[PDB]
């Protein structure tokens, strides 16, 4: 409902401004916890085991594979 | 058999992981165990 | 048996073990924050079901016409209008139970004669 | 020996527990080992199932429920008649037991099924026992341009015929 939508701020003096807001875009955080990947995620979704292992991302963060972009920084 | 709960205590035995290896060997104990009884035979009734 | 989120990334903090101190940490995946559990159980299966009957209590039943109507007392008000229906499980092996719901004190009561 | 002292062991620990310490305590201990030896009666220990009726005499005593069976086995239940009993079922304790019974009582009743019973008139003879208890049925088999099929069925010997 982008075009429904319409803004108005009070300025510093008091101005009411008249804004008729065109889009809306919505922001989700991304790879904060040192996403993995998709050819060793394949290896990991396919029906090799009765049970993925438990903690196989901090095993792996443990080795050191796969570091945070921050971490990369 | 006279406790007023019944309750079967079980553990395995080790010469991590262990929640899904225990979840499958309970799958396995609640279907394949038979108990008495001969197999394909079902709720039986008796008439007079 | 509930499900615990990890606060820090809304994803359900998984059973792990302490290796030394013997304790249940409900660690994170997607993130390393970790959480101490307070009971030792953890897996629950209840192979039998006998639950819900009283189902779907919306505030304003009464607004259906096509719920019949009696003359049962509400035993919080004593109001003679009063409106009954079936057990809203529907199994095969449910009973013939009537579920009292009075407008006025807007309170649920069975007649179970147990 | 080991198993002859480990029991008398467990059942010297039990009757000291008792609510009635008894200072009789090398008859208490007499009744232990005359308890051991009227139990390995059975096998001594050649059998597990030795084993068994110890597990269940030892939790028995343990349970709480009951309790008053440690002052009972304490002043009275002769021994060597509690390792013939087999009767975990018939004690400890009592309430437990009419349980039991209105149990079985209602598996009984669930086991013995479907019992429908065909309601009758009293009109037509049998076509072989000739007697009037017959019952009947209705519905409609073949296509519509006729009636139902009146079905039968006798009660004095069993007998099935029809009517047009
Ligand atoms: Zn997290
Ligand atoms: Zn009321
Ligand atoms: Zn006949």
């Amino acid at each position: 409902n982008s075009d429904s939508y319409v803004l108005l701020s009070v300025e510093d003096d008091g101005s009411f401004t008249m804004i008729p807001a065109d889009k809306v875009y919505k922001f989700t955080a991304r790879n904060k916890y040192a996403t993995l990947t998709i050819d060793e995620a394949e290896k990991r979704m396919d029906k090799k085991s009765g049970e993925v292992p438990r903690w196989l991302m901090k095993h792996l963060d443990n080795i050191g594979t796969t570091t945070t972009r921050y971490d990369r920084t | 058999d006279n406790d007023e709960k019944l309750i079967i205590r079980c553990r395995v035995v080790r010469p991590a992981e262990e929640d899904h290896m225990l979840k499958k060997i309970e799958n396995t104990m609640l279907e394949n165990i038979t108990l008495r009884g001969v197999e394909n035979i079902e709720r039986v009734v008796m008439m007079k | 048996t509930t499900f615990r989120f990890c606060r820090d990334c809304n994803n359900m903090l998984y059973p792990r073990e302490d290796k030394e101190n013997n304790r249940l940490l409900f660690e994170c995946r997607t993130c390393s924050y970790v959480e101490e559990a307070g009971s030792p159980l953890v897996y629950r299966h209840e192979l039998i079901t006998n639950i819900g009957e009283t189902a779907g209590v919306v505030q304003d039943i009464g607004s259906d016409p096509t719920l019949p109507r009696s003359d049962r007392e509400c035993p919080k008000c004593h109001s003679r209008e009063n409106v009954f229906f079936q057990s809203q499980q529907r199994r095969k092996d449910t009973s013939m139970v009537l579920f009292f719901v009075c407008l006025s004190c807007s309170h649920i009561f069975t007649s179970d004669q147990k | 020996h080991k198993l002859r002292d480990q029991v008398l062991k467990a059942l010297y620990d039990v009757l000291a527990k008792e609510s009635e310490h008894p200072p009789q305590s090398i008859l208490h201990t007499a009744k232990a080992i005359e308890s051991e030896m009227n139990k390995v009666n059975n096998c001594d220990t050649n059998e597990a199932a030795y084993k068994a009726r110890y597990r269940i005499i030892y939790s028995n005593v343990i349970s709480k429920n009951n309790p008053d069976l440690k002052h009972k086995i304490a002043n009275g239940d002769i021994t060597p008649e509690f390792l013939a009993t087999c009767d975990a079922k018939d004690l400890a304790p009592a309430p437990l037991k009419q349980k039991i019974e209105e149990i079985a009582k209602q598996n009984l009743y669930n086991a013995q099924g479907a019992t429908i019973e065909r309601s009758v008139t009293d009109r037509f003879t049998c076509g072989k026992c000739k007697e009037k208890k017959v019952s009947y049925y209705q519905l409609q088999t073949r296509s519509a341009d006729e009636p139902l099929t009146t079905f039968c069925t006798c009660e004095a010997c069993g007998n099935r015929w029809k009517f047009s």
